[PDB]
């Protein structure tokens, strides 16, 4: 399936592209990305894709502006054409979400 | 629902569009335009509808070239950008099956023999045999031609000085 | 079209005027009643 | 059936898109974004939309280049090519007594 | 797998598309068409074709 | 890369030449190796790597350029609350700076 894991402190994508059934690999900038380019850039690496959208878990679809970061908090379904592969692996270490804990760990 | 009903002796389909629900209808001539027309059509009248793909009574998809009228010969569900409205054209084909098959045998096996042998290669060699042959006479005239230009031309120059 | 059913943005002209309508601006029905080729099985038996 | 929330200090818009029947979720930004440019937005996820515009209960049109932080605080008809919902934007939780003062020298840090 | 078959007299072509994994078939006039117009429409059919000989 | 998934259309040069990678043409596979440089500490890199990361989160977590926005657009207001207070006592200056330059100009004379 599909799984995003941090690499050189951006995430790559590897999505499984349909034609070839290859497995493509994005690196997507969360700061200067919406959906509506990390799509686009999904697309044009290999046009053979229909339609792709991004659902947040519960059927809503998330926008064409939304920054990955903002998408990269929680999972996501990532649909491609009629298959749903719905990516929770972004390994969120949201479990304190205690800023002044994160940046003593960042000082540390 | 959708449905195609035929008028004037042309199909009418009577489509639902996604966007803007409301029954909007469209003709098509079945043999000057191919779904690959028609389909795009649909696709301009409206815009939300972003992936349509006509389709066989089973998971066979048509082509974007397969004329309306070889399309219209039986049922065909039309997928929009999220439902599979499934028309089901009138049936008009009109002609026994073994006889429909038995022409259908005829007109490929014209065809074979049309391409065994280079039918269209000969053709073009026939008129190519005409095009010398007029270039046979043309030059063999050229000739001819200049001594009756000045023929013509003396006779008439003295024609003119007894109009004169 | 006279049903109602609104004919498509892009069919043809003459198969427009081909049959009676109701072209409508923002509130009218201009009500037009303008002037005056399918395969089929008769014609097939004419090509044999 | 619209819904505007708050997911990490930012609006979430739930629009109902015609199209597909199926719900796409904007995030805006209060200061910098517009109606000007959320409505384009609202376009590009479905361009089955062609009229479409908003405005508050009785101001018949909020112009274009309004601060959506001025839209926000106060419900609206959202028009889409018939429907006009009305939201129900929510009143923002006031949490800026001193926190954000301790807070604001983390963020200018970060 | 691909396999053409003639039906009214023209042969149909029901080759399996890659993305979709879609069974498209076509419907070529096999006297006015080469393969340099046949293999346009399997192309535009689904850009996806990335390349395609025969 | 070096196995099977391939490199994305965006992905930058050098974040790629960090490893070999194959390159393929239309019928060939070159394999390419280009000399590895980085030498910064693996594991040190990846602690860094964290860092980016964890930074990061903390810039969205709390919607920072939303906040850098808003201080931005609170000094607007204040250069438009003095600018304000300026129209007042801009005129009868501008009154002032030209009868007490009329004066100027004739003494001038």
């Amino acid at each position: 399936d599909v799984t995003v894991v941090y690499q050189n402190g951006l995430p790559v994508i590897s999505v499984r592209l349909p034609s070839r059934r290859e497995r493509c690999q994005f690196t997507l900038k969360p700061i200067s990305d919406s959906v509506g380019v990390f799509l686009r850039q999904l697309q044009e690496e290999d046009r053979g894709i229909d339609r792709v959208a991004i659902y947040s878990p519960d059927g809503v679809r998330v926008a064409a502006s939304t920054g990955i970061d903002l998408l990269l908090l929680d999972d996501f379904k990532l649909v491609i054409n009629d298959l749903t592969y719905h990516v929770r692996p972004p390994k969120r270490d949201l479990l304190s979400h205690e800023n002044a804990a994160t940046l003593n760990d960042v000082k540390t | 629902d959708v449905t195609v009903v035929y008028q004037n002796g042309l199909p009418v389909i009577s489509v639902r569009l996604p966007s803007r629900r409301e029954r909007c209808q469209f003709t098509l001539k079945p043999i000057s335009d191919s779904v690959g027309v028609f389909l795009r059509q649909l696709q301009e009248e409206d815009r939300g509808i972003d992936r349509v793909a006509i389709y066989s009574p089973d998971g066979v998809r048509v082509a974007a070239s397969t004329g309306i009228d070889l399309l219209l010969l039986d049922d065909f569900k039309l997928v929009i950008n999220d439902l599979t409205y499934h028309v089901r054209p009138p049936k008009r084909d009109l002609l026994s099956h073994e006889n429909a098959a038995t022409l259908n045998d005829v007109k490929t096996l014209v065809q074979q023999l049309y391409t065994t042998l280079c039918i269209e290669q000969h053709q073009l060699n026939k008129e190519r045999e005409l095009i010398e042959r007029l270039e046979d006479l043309k030059e063999q005239l050229a000739p001819l031609e200049k001594v009756r230009i000045e023929i013509s031309r003396k006779a008439e120059k003295r024609t003119t000085l007894v109009l004169w």
